[PDB]
C-alpha cells in the first residue's frame, strides 16, 4: 500500500486488523536496504529519539484500525512502515502486519548520472569483455537501458537490474554487456543509452 | 440442539470458557422456512448432551418464558398497610431482638418504605440499626436456626458487569421476537462486586463483641465460608441492573478473631435463566433478556443471615 | 553503546541444520532479553523467537518443532539452531535487544492483562539462502577510469551472496557508490563499485580495493591504476 | 415476499387470531349509569 503526502504535513498510515480489544501496537520504521528503527513503543509512546509529533490513535478504541500520524512529514521519513497487533482477543502475531510504503511527493526531480566503463586487460586476457554502464543520482526509479553497437542495436546478453534508491533521494542501477575479446575490437564503437523520462542520455566507448 | 463454540479469545488454560458462541435453527414468522441464527450464552445456562452440541439446563426440567424487555426488576419502597378496624404497632425501641415485651410502642397505619431486595446471603439496602448493631434469633442454641445480622454503619459495595454487550433481535414468529445475546464489544472481563477492607474490618469487629455476650466473654470466634449445595444458596444470588449475580463469598468470611486502604474484589458470575419460587406450578422458567452495557451499581450491605456448625461440646470457639 | 553482530554461513544446503550466532559488545547476555527476527525478501518480518536467561524461551508456534535458541554466557553472545531447512527459510535474520511490558486492561487480580514485546536495539542483520549449488569464488577485475575522475572495480562471478568491498583497508569513505548484483542466467551474481576521485592522482595515489566473500573465504586485494 | 408467492400482511407486525363466528359486531344502545351518591 502507498500513501502520497507533501512535505511539511500530516501522512496518516494504515495498518493491521481491525480493533477487537484493548491493543498495544508497536510501530517500526524500516529504511529501504536497512534494519527496522523503533519509532512507537505502546500505542503513541514515543522513547528517547523520536521527533514529535509522531503519534497513534489510542489502544482504547474498539473497532478501528491502528493509524499512525506523522506530523512535519519530511523527505528523510519516506521508507517502510510495520505494525505488531497486540489484541487482547487475539492469539500472538508472529508476523508483522503487511508494511506500508510512504511517498513524500515533489521530490527534487534527477537527471541521471551515467557511466560506462569499458572491459579491463586482465578480464581480455581470461577471455571475457563486460561493458558496464552504472546510473545513479536518478529520480523517479524508473530507467530503461538499451545497447548499440555503433547504429546497430544488441538484442541479447543484457543483463540489467531493476532501479533501488540508496538512503537518498539517489536511485541506482547496473547494466552489464557481456562480450568476447574479439566482439569488442570488431565494431568501431559501442553505446549505452539510458531512457529516463522522456530524454535520453547516451555514453559511448572505442576500442584503443 | 446448539453448537457451541468457545468465544473469540487467547488467554491461558487456567480459564474454563464461561462464554459460550452458540448457533442453531430458528422458526421464522412463516412455519416453513427455519433460521440459522448464533447466540451468545453462559456456561451456567447450557449442558451438553451426548463438534460440543449442548441443550439449555432447563429443557429437561420445566417450560420457559422470556421476561419482557419492558418492565424492570427495580425494588421500589412499599408501605404495608391495614384496613379500618386494625391499626399496626411499631416498636420504638432502640435495642430489641424481636422477642418479647418493648417498652416504647407507638402506632402507625403504613410501615415504611420496605424495598422488596431479593438477595440470599447478605441482606442489600435495609434499614439499619441504631447505636449498637443487632443479632437476632429464633433459639441461639440450635445451630439449625439462622442468625439474622442487622447493621449499624452501612458497608459500600461496588458491583460491575464490564462487558458491553448487544442485543440482538431474533424474530421467533408473527409476533414474538427473542433477544439474544450478540457480540461483546471490548475485552473479556468478569463481573464482580467491591468491599471497602476498612469499613469490612471495622463492621466484623462490631459483630464479634456482640457475639461475645451470648457466647461466654473470653471465647474464639472463627468465620467460614458457605458449605456448599446450589448456586444460589452458595453465592450471594442478586439481581443488579438486571443480570443475576452470584458472588464468591469466601473472601469475606474467612477470619477468626480472639478474646481480644484497597477493596475487597470478588468473583461474580452471571446467570440469565433462573428458577426460583418453584416457577409459578411446575412449568415456567424465566429468561433474563441480555442488557446492553456495562452495569455498574453500588449498594448497602445492610445485614447477613448466618448459620453455625453443630460442634456441640466441641470448643471454645 | 550497544553493538549487535549476526554471523553465520550465508549458505546452507536443504534439510540441514542451520547454527547461527550473534556477538553482542557492550551489555551482557545475562541482563537482556534476545529476539531473532528473518524477513524474507518482499515480505513482512515474521518473528522468530526469543530467549533469555533462567530459562525463559518461546518459540513461533509455526515453526515449533525446528528451532532452538541458547545464550553464551562465557563467551557473551547468543546462539541460534535451525534444523531441517527447505527453501521457505532464506531470509534475513536479525538479533535484537528485546523489552519487555505489561499492558493491564481490566483488574489484574483476574488475570486480565497480557504481556507485550517490543525490539529496541537491532543488529545489522546477517543473511540466510538455502540452496543445493557450490560456493564460487569471485573474480575480481579492475574497471580503468578536466576536473573530477571515476575508477573502480569489478567482482564478476561469485554465488551465494553478500561480498563485502572497501578502498585502501577502509581508508577511504567519501564519494564511493557500490551497485546492487544482478543475478545472471547461469545462477552468479555480479556487481561493482566505483569512486570518484579528482583528476590530479598521479602519486601513485595508491587505489587497492578488498573485497571480502565469507562463503567461499575468498579475499582479494586488487590495485587499480590508469 | 422475495410464479407470485405472497404471505399475510401482519405475519410482520403481529401474531393473529379469527374473530369467532358465533359473536356479532352489531352496535347494540348502551345507557351509563352511575352510583349511589352521583349524579
Ligand atoms: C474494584 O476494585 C478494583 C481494584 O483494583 C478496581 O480494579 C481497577 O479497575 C480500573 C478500571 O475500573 C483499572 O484501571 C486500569 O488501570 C490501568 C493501569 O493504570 C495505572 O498504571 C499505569 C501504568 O503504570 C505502569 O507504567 C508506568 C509508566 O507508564 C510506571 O511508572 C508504573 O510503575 C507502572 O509500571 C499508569 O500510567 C496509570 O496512571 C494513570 O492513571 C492515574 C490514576 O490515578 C493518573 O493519576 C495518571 O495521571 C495516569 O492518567 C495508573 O497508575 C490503566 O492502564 C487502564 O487504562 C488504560 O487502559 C484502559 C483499557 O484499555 C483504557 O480504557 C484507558 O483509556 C487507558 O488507555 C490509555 O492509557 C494507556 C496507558 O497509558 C495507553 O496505552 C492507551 O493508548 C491510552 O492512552 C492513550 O490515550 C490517552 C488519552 O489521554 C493518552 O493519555 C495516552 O498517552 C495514550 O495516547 C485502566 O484504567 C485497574 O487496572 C483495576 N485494577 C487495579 C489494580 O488498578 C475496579 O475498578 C473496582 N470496581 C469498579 C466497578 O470500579
Ligand atoms: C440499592 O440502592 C442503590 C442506590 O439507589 C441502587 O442503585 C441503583 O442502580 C440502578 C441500576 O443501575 C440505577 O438505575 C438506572 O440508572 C441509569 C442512569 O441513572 C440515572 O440517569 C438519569 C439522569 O442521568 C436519570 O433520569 C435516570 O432515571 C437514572 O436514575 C438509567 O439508565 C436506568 O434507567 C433505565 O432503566 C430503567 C429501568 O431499568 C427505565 O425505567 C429507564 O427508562 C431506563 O431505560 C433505558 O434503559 C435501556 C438501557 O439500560 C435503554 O436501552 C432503554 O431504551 C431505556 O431508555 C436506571 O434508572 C439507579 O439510578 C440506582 N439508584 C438510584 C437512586 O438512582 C441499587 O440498585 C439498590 N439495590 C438493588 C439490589 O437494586
Ligand atoms: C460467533 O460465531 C459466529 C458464527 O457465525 C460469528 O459470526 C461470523 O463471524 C465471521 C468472522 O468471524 C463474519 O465474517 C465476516 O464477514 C464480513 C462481511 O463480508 C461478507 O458479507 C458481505 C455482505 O455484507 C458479502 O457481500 C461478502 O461477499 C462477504 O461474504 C467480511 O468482510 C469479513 O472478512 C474479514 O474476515 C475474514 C475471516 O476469514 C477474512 O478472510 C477477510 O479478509 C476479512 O479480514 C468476515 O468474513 C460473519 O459475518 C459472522 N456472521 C454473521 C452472520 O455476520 C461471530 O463473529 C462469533 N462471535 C465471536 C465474538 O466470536
Ligand atoms: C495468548 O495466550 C497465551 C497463553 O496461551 C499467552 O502467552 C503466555 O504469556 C505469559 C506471559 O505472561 C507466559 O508466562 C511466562 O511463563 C514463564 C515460565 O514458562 C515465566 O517465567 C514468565 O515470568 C514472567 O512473569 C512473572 C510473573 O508474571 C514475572 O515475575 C517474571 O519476571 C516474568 O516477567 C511468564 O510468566 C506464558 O508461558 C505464555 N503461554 C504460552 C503457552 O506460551 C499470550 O500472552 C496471549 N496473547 C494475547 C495477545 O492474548
Ligand atoms: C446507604 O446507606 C446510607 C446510610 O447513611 C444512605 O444515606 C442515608 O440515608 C438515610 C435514609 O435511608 C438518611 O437518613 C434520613 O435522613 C433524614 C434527613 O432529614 C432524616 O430526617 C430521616 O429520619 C432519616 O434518618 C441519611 O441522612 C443518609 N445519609 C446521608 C449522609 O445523607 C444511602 O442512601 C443508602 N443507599 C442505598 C440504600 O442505596
Ligand atoms: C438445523 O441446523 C442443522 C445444522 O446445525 C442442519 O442440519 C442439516 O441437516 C440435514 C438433514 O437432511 C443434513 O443433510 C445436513 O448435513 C445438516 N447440516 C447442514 C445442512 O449444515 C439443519 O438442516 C437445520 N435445519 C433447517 C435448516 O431447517
Ligand atoms: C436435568 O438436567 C440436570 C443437569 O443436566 C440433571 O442433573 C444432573 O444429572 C446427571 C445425571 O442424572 C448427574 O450426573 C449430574 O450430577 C446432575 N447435575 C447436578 C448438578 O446434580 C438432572 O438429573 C436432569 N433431570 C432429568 C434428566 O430428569
Ligand atoms: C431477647 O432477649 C431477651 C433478654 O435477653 C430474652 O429473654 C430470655 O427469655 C428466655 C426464655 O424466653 C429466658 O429463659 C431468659 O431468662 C430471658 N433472658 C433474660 C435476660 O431474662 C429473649 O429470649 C430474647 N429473644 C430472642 C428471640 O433473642
Ligand atoms: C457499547 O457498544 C455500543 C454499540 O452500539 C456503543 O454504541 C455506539 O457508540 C459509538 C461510540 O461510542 C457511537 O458513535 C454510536 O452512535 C453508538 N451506537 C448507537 C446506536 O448510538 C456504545 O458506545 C458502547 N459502550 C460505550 C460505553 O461506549
Ligand atoms: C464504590 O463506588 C463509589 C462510587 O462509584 C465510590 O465512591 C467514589 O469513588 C470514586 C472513585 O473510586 C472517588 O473518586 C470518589 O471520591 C468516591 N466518593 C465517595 C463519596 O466515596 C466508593 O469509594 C466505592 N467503594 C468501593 C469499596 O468500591
Ligand atoms: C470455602 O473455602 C474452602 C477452603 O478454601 C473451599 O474449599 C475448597 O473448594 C474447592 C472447590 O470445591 C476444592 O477444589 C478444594 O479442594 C476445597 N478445599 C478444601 C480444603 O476442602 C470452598 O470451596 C469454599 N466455599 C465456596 C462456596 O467456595
Ligand atoms: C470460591 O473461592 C474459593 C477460594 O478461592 C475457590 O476455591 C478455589 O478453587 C480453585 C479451583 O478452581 C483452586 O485452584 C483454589 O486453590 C481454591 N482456593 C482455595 C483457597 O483453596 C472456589 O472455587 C470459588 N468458587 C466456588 C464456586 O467455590
Ligand atoms: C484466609 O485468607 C487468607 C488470605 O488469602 C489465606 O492466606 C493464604 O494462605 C496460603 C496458604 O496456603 C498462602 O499461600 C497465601 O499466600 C495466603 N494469602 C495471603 C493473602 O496471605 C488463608 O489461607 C485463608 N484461610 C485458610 C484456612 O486457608
Ligand atoms: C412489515 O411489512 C410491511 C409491509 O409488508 C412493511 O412495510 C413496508 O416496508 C417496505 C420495506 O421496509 C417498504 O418498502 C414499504 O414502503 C412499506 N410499506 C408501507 C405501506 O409503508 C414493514 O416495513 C414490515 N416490517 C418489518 C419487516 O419489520
Ligand atoms: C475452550 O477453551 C479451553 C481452554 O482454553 C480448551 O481446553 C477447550 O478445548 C476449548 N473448547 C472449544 C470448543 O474451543
Ligand atoms: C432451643 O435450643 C435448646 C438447646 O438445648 C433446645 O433444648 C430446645 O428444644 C430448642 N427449642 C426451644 C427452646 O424452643
Ligand atoms: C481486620 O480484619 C482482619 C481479619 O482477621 C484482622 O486480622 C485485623 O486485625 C482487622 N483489623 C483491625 C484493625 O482489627
Ligand atoms: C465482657 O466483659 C466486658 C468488659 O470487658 C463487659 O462489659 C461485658 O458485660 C462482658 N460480657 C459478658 C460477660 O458477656
Amino acid at each position: 500500500t502507498f500513501v502520497s503526502v507533501a512535505p511539511g504535513q500530516t501522512a496518516r498510515i494504515t495498518c493491521g486488523e481491525e480493533s477487537l480489544g484493548s491493543r498495544s501496537v508497536i510501530w517500526y520504521q524500516q529504511r529501504p536496504g536497512q534494519a527496522p528503527s523503533l519509532i512507537i513503543y505502546n500505542n503513541n509512546d514515543r522513547p528517547s529519539g523520536i521527533p514529535d509529533r509522531f503519534s497513534g490513535s489510542p489502544g482504547s478504541t474498539f473497532g478501528t484500525t491502528a493509524t499512525l500520524t506523522i506530523t512535519s512529514v519530511e523527505a528523510g521519513d519516506e521508507a517502510d512502515y510495520y505494525c505488531h497487533i497486540w489484541d487482547s482477543r487475539r492469539p500472538t502475531n508472529w508476523v508483522f502486519g503487511e508494511g506500508t510504503t510512504l511517498i513524500v511527493l515533489s521530490q527534487p526531480k534527477a537527471a541521471p548520472s551515467v557511466t560506462l566503463f569499458p572491459p579491463s586487460s586482465e578480464e581480455l586476457q581470461a577471455n571475457k569483455a563486460t561493458l558496464v554502464c552504472l546510473i545513479s543520482d536518478f529520480y523517479p526509479g524508473a530507467v530503461t537501458v538499451a545497447w548499440k553497437a555503433d547504429s546497430s542495436p544488441v538484442k541479447a546478453g543484457v543483463e540489467t537490474t531493476t532501479p533501488s534508491k540508496q538512503s537518498n533521494n539517489k536511485y541506482a542501477a547496473s547494466s552489464y554487456l557481456s562480450l568476447t575479446p574479439e566482439q569488442w575490437k570488431s565494431h568501431k564503437s559501442y553505446s549505452c543509452q539510458v531512457t529516463h523520462e522522456g530524454s535520453t542520455v547516451e555514453k559511448t566507448v572505442a576500442p584503443t | 440442539t446448539l453448537q457451541c463454540t468457545n468465544v473469540t479469545n487467547n488467554i491461558t488454560d487456567d480459564m474454563r470458557g464461561e462464554l459460550k458462541n452458540c448457533s442453531f435453527n430458528m422458526t421464522t414468522e412463516l412455519r416453513d422456512k427455519k433460521q440459522k441464527v448464533y447466540s451468545l450464552f453462559y456456561r451456567l445456562d447450557v449442558v451438553q448432551i451426548n463438534n460440543k452440541e449442548y441443550r439449555l439446563i432447563n429443557c429437561n426440567t420445566s417450560a420457559i418464558t422470556q421476561a419482557c424487555p419492558k418492565v424492570s426488576f427495580e425494588p421500589i419502597p412499599i408501605h404495608y398497610c391495614a384496613p379500618a378496624g386494625f391499626a399496626i404497632l411499631k416498636c420504638k425501641d432502640k435495642k430489641f431482638n424481636g422477642t418479647g415485651p418493648c417498652p416504647s410502642v407507638s402506632t402507625v397505619q403504613c410501615t415504611h418504605g420496605i424495598k422488596p431486595v431479593v438477595s440470599t446471603q447478605l441482606l442489600l439496602n435495609g434499614s439499619l440499626a441504631e447505636e449498637e448493631v443487632m443479632i437476632r434469633s429464633e433459639n441461639i442454641t440450635n445451630n439449625a436456626k439462622n442468625i439474622l445480622v442487622q447493621f449499624n454503619t452501612p458497608v459500600q459495595i461496588n458491583c460491575t458487569r464490564p462487558n458491553n454487550n448487544t442485543r440482538k433481535s431474533i424474530r421467533i414468529g408473527p409476533g414474538q421476537a427473542f433477544y439474544a445475546t450478540g457480540d461483546i464489544i471490548g475485552d473479556i472481563r468478569q463481573a464482580h462486586c467491591n468491599v471497602s477492607k476498612a469499613t469490612w474490618n471495622e463492621t466484623l469487629g462490631k459483630v464479634v463483641k456482640q457475639l461475645r455476650k451470648h457466647f461466654g466473654n473470653n471465647t474464639i470466634i472463627r468465620f467460614a465460608n458457605s458449605s456448599g449445595g446450589d448456586l444460589e444458596v452458595t453465592t450471594h444470588s442478586f439481581n443488579c441492573g438486571g443480570e443475576f449475580f452470584y458472588c464468591n463469598t469466601s473472601g469475606l468470611f474467612n477470619s477468626t478473631w480472639i478474646s481480644n486502604n484497597d477493596s475487597i474484589t470478588l468473583p461474580c458470575r452471571i446467570k440469565q435463566i433462573i428458577n426460583m419460587w418453584q416457577g409459578c406450578g411446575i412449568g415456567q422458567a424465566m429468561y433474563a433478556p441480555p442488557i446492553q452495557g456495562v452495569i455498574r451499581c453500588v449498594s448497602n450491605i445492610t445485614g447477613l443471615i448466618l448459620t453455625r456448625d453443630g460442634g456441640s461440646t466441641n470448643s471454645t470457639t | 553503546q550497544v553493538h549487535l553482530q549476526e554471523s553465520g554461513p550465508g549458505l546452507v544446503k536443504p534439510s540441514e541444520t542451520l547454527s547461527l550466532t550473534c556477538n553482542v559488545s557492550g551489555t551482557l547476555v545475562r541482563d537482556n532479553y534476545w529476539s531473532w527476527i528473518r524477513q524474507p525478501l518482499g515480505k513482512q518480518p515474521e518473528w522468530i523467537g526469543y530467549v533469555h536467561d533462567s530459562g525463559d524461551t518461546n518459540y513461533n508456534p509455526s515453526l515449533k518443532s525446528r528451532v532452538h535458541l541458547s545464550l553464551d554466557k562465557s563467551k557473551n553472545l547468543v546462539s541460534l539452531r535451525l534444523t531441517g531447512v527447505t527453501a521457505a527459510d532464506s531470509a534475513i535474520y536479525y538479533c535484537a535487544t528485546t523489552k519487555h511490558g505489561r499492558r493491564i486492561y481490566g483488574v489484574v487480580a483476574f488475570k486480565e492483562w497480557f504481556t507485550y514485546f517490543y525490539m529496541d536495539v537491532w543488529g545489522k542483520g546477517t543473511s540466510v539462502t538455502v540452496s543445493s549449488a557450490s560456493t564460487k569464488g569471485p573474480s575480481v577485475f579492475p574497471l580503468a577510469p578536466g576536473g573530477t575522475a571515476a575508477l573502480g572495480c569489478l567482482v564478476k562471478d561469485y554465488f551465494p551472496e553478500p561480498v563485502t568491498v572497501s578502498w585502501n583497508s577502509g581508508a577511504l569513505t567519501s564519494g564511493v557508490h557500490t551497485f546492487p548484483a544482478v543475478l545472471q542466467s547461469s545462477g552468479l551474481y555480479s556487481l561493482s563499485s566505483v569512486v570518484t576521485v579528482p583528476s590530479s592522482s598521479l602519486g601513485t595515489q595508491t587505489y587497492i580495493c578488498n573485497v571480502n566473500h565469507k562463503p567461499s573465504n575468498t579475499k582479494v586485494d586488487k590495485r587499480v591504476e590508469p
